[PDB]
């Protein structure tokens, strides 16, 4: 994908993961476990929501619409009823084929790139107190119970609090 | 052997495909269709009102009043109307129904109407004879017979004097007016049937005028006659009259019909079963029910649809690719 | 010491849509649809409409006595009917192919209006002078169309008529003219004297032949007769010959044609003024430079294009995040 | 937010920076100031620019377009010729409509990527010669005048001159 | 120091393409959509010539203009080819009812087999068949007729009433053409004809018509101020067609069993039918080309790409191009 | 560009390379040269194969198309029939020329993408055992003869095979 996540240095995906698109497993003493990330999740579920009503939103719809009949000494204005009514339906099927290829791709990349920004986002709150592995995994070099995992999931992990004990055990 | 964090991503057990540009037949955790492919089959109702079935018989069969015709005589209200594949009883008379495709567009937007006798059979018409008009081009039951909503004139004794007849519509609301003109084969049976050689049709109102003669010519016999008969019709408006003047050839309105104008009607043609079931949308296949933005059954629809398409899918990914492994 | 890098923000108020987000607000935009006009009909090519009032194209042409204001009127930039244009066939009848001729006038862009069969000469062996009807009233009296002339009986008779036009303008030359279908046949004997009347009318191209249709219609504007109307586009250099027994309502003014493209018809209750547009709608004119508007459907000269959205409007900058 | 930098790890904007889209502020003994980045900034109003005026070259003009008449027996190509402009109507305005909407999200992922693309940019000049906040912040590990912030602002930064005493500092 | 580069190819390609952002971006691969060539000549489709009515137009083809005889053998085409000369029609001034829709019937015809409906020399024993000719339809300097009518005129002083059926056997349709003549004067009715009030019927299962003569002097064309109405039906397989006449019969004497085919059309085009065989025909030349659109015609006979006015579309396949 | 890396932070392109869109350029103690990346370069050809079918695809080919006659009376229907053909040609005009500028956009980021993915995959590889220049180019802490170049270009590069050495020189 176009974001190098999905499919790419993370390389497959979490069935154990349940209530939600993208998220995180920890390890610790205490124990193991999956958890959503309720924000990068629920900011791509209003989007992607956002994306199909706009498309809906933009297909008016059909009102009654019955065939013409034309007499046998009509065939000219009943060929252009037809060359109407073809070129129309060959307009309208253009257009929801394509706006659905180009969405879809449009999509699956967005997802990559929440991936890609929630891993980053990590990276930078940990920095040198963990080491990355390369497959979306961080290894800490202090001992991070089930407060700390959470600091980390909701984005207020404190580097400073950590980073002596980190330095110990990095050297 | 520290601990551990890991970012990744949901995978289920969708198989669920989509398309896209760089690639087909991705399988998605999530995805919605766009794309109704579904109906029921049948003909419903459409806002609780019936469907009025024209069966064996079609639109001109109906309001001329073809005798083959008369399970229709009762009909007054309709949320469209159904020809079907065997719909072929109309003109039992042969000739040209004059501006026929018109008369069927107008009838898109009718949703009702009151049949009423505007020229009555036993007191219109005291100087013409009005039993004889029949023929077996329009038989019923073992007998000639003719359309019930015209009346076919011939002469009384050996004239068939100028008639003035005019009707003013009192109704409130649109008349659908329909007559006709008899073309006989020849000059002989104009004299005959009429009397008079240089016979005319005038029919007026404030709006319409047209001058009708019959045009004598030898020709086939079309179920078994010779003649031709040509049907006209006319929307006389609230407040007007017209009037039918002539000396020959003219078969007299009898019934006419007081119509009410509806949106979103129109007339379909298919072979499904009506039921008593209800619909938002019914095309000649069957009723669809859904909220979906397109559909590939059917460009023919009534009532509010999704927009016909040719295509055969369209899913929207919503979620990701799926990669359990 | 420290470098940060960051990017613009401001106290723009500006929106636009996404696709994933509705209401952003942007640093920059560009709005790429007209929604305003002056309201006014103006000059195109500094040419003023023709405003037909109380008048249709039928009134204009075949000279309605009540149109009488539009007989000076000679080039347009476009025409204009109102909602009061009521004033067309006030002799009931049909004027066939009118939406024909509609279409045609829709490509003229001026004419001369010249007369074809002077009333004073045209007509020696036909009274001239009594071909007015209370359908046609002007100032509480009997009168017709000023573009037409009613023929009748002479005394006590209806010679055959024969008079021919040959096109020497270089031009298309409209001609009109009517025929007449009383309601009873002393009525036409009253004022053609022949029963068996015909009118016949021919050109190169145009070919046909009339007769009374006698009958009684319901009274309009008190009259059970009938006069249709009858047009053809005669091409310069060609003839056109009328010969009639009775009921030629006779073409007494033509007009010789001038084509330009760009013009056409519209309805609109808007004031003229003396204004001059690119682009007129029936609401008003436009000028922009924009790709699109929501004004109206109805355009003359170069327009945006209509769509009926309220809102088109285009980021140009970037999220705007001043906290 | 396809990028992570404009509301993303560059949490804000800057109402301070009032000549260009993008650029820098620096902070040092000698002073502080904002100044924009005109190379970025200039590519992506050429970029812009280059969009609108494409997007409304591809939009002719409307020339005369005027009603036709129709008499009451000849419904069916009145209805014909509505059925003509209301569906043209329908697919100009859908086609207005979408072209805004997805071309509005390419413009503002255009924005940070442009801001993504000048943050590495700057990463790469000065590598370990400092360090990173992750807020687009930079701390150097030496004395940096205004001469050194200029020749990082216009890509000329000198690492290798100052690598001794940033390795030394750090 | 020991090292490895990530890069991307560059080439010698000139080729650009145009985005959004940028226009004339060098790229070092890309595909053309769009065909701009075509060979200069009207070809075969299907191995099948198309029909070049040359100086002639349709109706001088069907009725036989006297100046049209090289097409009196043609039976089946791919196509149908009119000229900016195709002048030749009908050279007898007059109408041709419902000509638009008979081209349009002719449309999707793809072949016919011509046959002699009533002969000549045997159909017609009480009525002069050898005498209707016009200097209006003259050929090679002297007056004659077209080659499928038959101008029937009074035998001595006598025209009596003619009765002629033509029943429908040939197991699809029949195009059964005819005219009406109108004489400018009574004079000329009797010295043709002999009856001065005169009539012809032409009825079917679906035709239903009497004509009465419209005698009056139009202006001249061709040298005639007479007219001729030219008339046409489809007779069903099975059908009867009837002509009954006192006078003003311009009969047929050969009509046309059509085998109906899709795909076929009439172009206008100047360019040379040539020995070469297409899939798709413009009346600029033939295309061979499996490419999306062309900017060549609208006009297009076969499978052709979609016609676009563009002159430019060019898809990106490689990256941008920098050595 | 969107990813940064053509006419990026990697200046320019290769005309020494002729055997795939992307790939490596190494110098050892052995000697130099290009090697086109497989798997990227396919990748890339199947994705771009699929665009230009896909976009053929929908564009259905034109039918016989023909002119229609009217006479002098229908007018009307005449230029009906002409707003018909113009309103339809329009709209099949500006589908194109825009499916294909927008389409040449995300093509050409596509491949810039595609380059800045699989520098990315090379760094992650190497980690410290090279220093990143920055155009581009990693120079290795320890001796990479060709089997190990081999090793870094298909993806299984022994990161702990090396770096003893490397931590060493570094
Ligand atoms: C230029 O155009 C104007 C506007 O259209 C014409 O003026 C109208 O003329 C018509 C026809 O005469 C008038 O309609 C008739 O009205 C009579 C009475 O109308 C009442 O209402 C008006 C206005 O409110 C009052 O002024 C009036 O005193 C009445 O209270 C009716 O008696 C008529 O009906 C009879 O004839 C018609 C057929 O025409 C039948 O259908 C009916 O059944 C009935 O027998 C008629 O409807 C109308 O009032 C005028 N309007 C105005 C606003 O002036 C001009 O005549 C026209 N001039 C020319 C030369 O074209
Ligand atoms: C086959 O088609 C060709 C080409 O169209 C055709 O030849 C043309 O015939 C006409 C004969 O009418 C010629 O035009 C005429 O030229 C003379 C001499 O200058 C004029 O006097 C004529 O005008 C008079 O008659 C007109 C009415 O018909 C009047 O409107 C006018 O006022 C005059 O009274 C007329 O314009 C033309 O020159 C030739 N051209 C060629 C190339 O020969 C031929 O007749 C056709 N043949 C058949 C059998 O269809
Ligand atoms: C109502 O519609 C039905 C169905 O179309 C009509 O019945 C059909 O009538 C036609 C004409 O009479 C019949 O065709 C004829 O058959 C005879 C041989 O029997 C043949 O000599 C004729 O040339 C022609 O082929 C047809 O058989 C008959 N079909 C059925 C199903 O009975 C009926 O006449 C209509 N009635 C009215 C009053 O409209
Ligand atoms: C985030 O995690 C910490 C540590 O477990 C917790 O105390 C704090 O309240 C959390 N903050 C939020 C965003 O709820
Ligand atoms: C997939 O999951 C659903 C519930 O989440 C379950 O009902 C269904 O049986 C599962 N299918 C498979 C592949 O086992
Ligand atoms: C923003 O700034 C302008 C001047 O630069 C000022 O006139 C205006 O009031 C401000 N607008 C808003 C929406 O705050
Ligand atoms: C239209 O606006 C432009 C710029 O806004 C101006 O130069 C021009 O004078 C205006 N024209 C009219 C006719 O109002
Ligand atoms: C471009 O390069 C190719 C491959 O080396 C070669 O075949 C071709 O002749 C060259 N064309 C030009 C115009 O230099």
């Amino acid at each position: 994908g176009l974001f190098g996540a999905i499919a790419g240095f993370i390389e497959g995906g979490w069935t154990g993961m349940i209530d939600g698109w993208y998220g995180y497993h920890h390890q610790n003493e205490q124990g193991s476990g999956y958890a959503a990330d309720q924000k990068s999740t629920q900011n791509a579920i209003d989007g992607i929501t956002n994306k199909v009503n706009s498309v809906i939103e933009k297909m008016n719809t059909q009102f009654t619409a019955v065939g013409k009949e034309f007499n046998n000494l009509e065939r000219r204005i009943e060929n252009l009823n037809k060359k109407v009514d073809d070129g129309f339906l060959d307009i309208w099927t253009y257009n929801a084929e394509l706006l659905v290829l180009l969405e879809n791709e449009r999509t699956l990349d967005f997802h990559d790139s929440n991936v890609r920004n929630l891993y980053e986002k990590v990276k930078s709150q940990l920095k040198n107190n963990a080491k990355e592995i390369g497959n979306g995994c961080f290894e800490f070099y202090h001992k991070c119970d089930d407060a700390c995992m959470e600091s980390v999931r909701n984005g207020t992990y404190d580097y400073p609090k950590y980073s002596e004990e980190s330095k110990l055990n990095r050297e | 052997p520290g601990d551990t964090i890991c970012i990744g991503y949901h995978a289920n057990n969708s198989t669920d495909t989509v398309d896209t540009v760089l690639e087909k037949n991705v399988t998605v955790t999530h995805s919605v269709n766009l794309l109704e492919d579904s109906h029921n089959g049948k003909l419903c109702k459409l806002k609780g009102i019936a469907p009025l079935q024209l069966g064996k018989c079609n639109i001109a069969g109906w309001l001329l009043g073809n005798p083959e015709c008369d399970l229709l005589l009762t009909a007054s209200s309709w949320s469209y109307i159904v020809e079907t594949s065997n719909s072929e009883n109309g003109t039992c008379y042969p000739g040209d129904f004059i501006d026929y495709e018109e008369l069927r567009e107008q009838l898109s937007s009718v949703s009702s109407f009151e049949k009423f006798e505007i020229f009555p059979k036993t007191s219109s018409w005291p100087n013409h004879e009005t039993t004889k008009g029949v023929t077996a081009a329009c038989s019923y039951a073992g007998a000639s017979s003719f359309y019930r909503n015209l009346l076919w004139l011939t002469k009384k004794g050996s004239s068939y004097p100028k008639l003035s007849k005019s009707y003013v519509n009192n109704k409130g609301k649109e008349v659908l007016v329909l007559w006709g003109v008899h073309h006989p084969p020849t000059g002989t049976e104009q004299q005959s049937l009429y009397q008079n050689a240089d016979a005319y049709v005038s029919v007026g109102s404030s709006k319409y005028n047209r001058r009708f003669t019959p045009e004598i010519a030898a020709r086939p016999k079309v179920r078994g006659q010779a003649g031709r008969m040509n049907y006209y019709w006319t929307l006389l408006e609230p407040g007007d009259t017209i009037t039918f003047e002539a000396t020959g050839n003219l078969i007299a309105p009898w019934y006419a019909f007081a119509l009410n104008r509806g949106s979103g009607s129109g007339i379909i043609t298919s072979d499904a079963p009506v039921h008593d079931c209800n619909t938002k949308c019914q095309t000649p296949h069957g009723a669809i029910n859904s909220s979906l933005p397109f559909q590939n059954i059917h460009p023919v629809t009534i009532g509010e649809c999704p927009k016909y398409v040719r295509s055969t899918k369209l899913r929207m990914a919503t979620g990701l690719r799926n990669i359990p492994s």
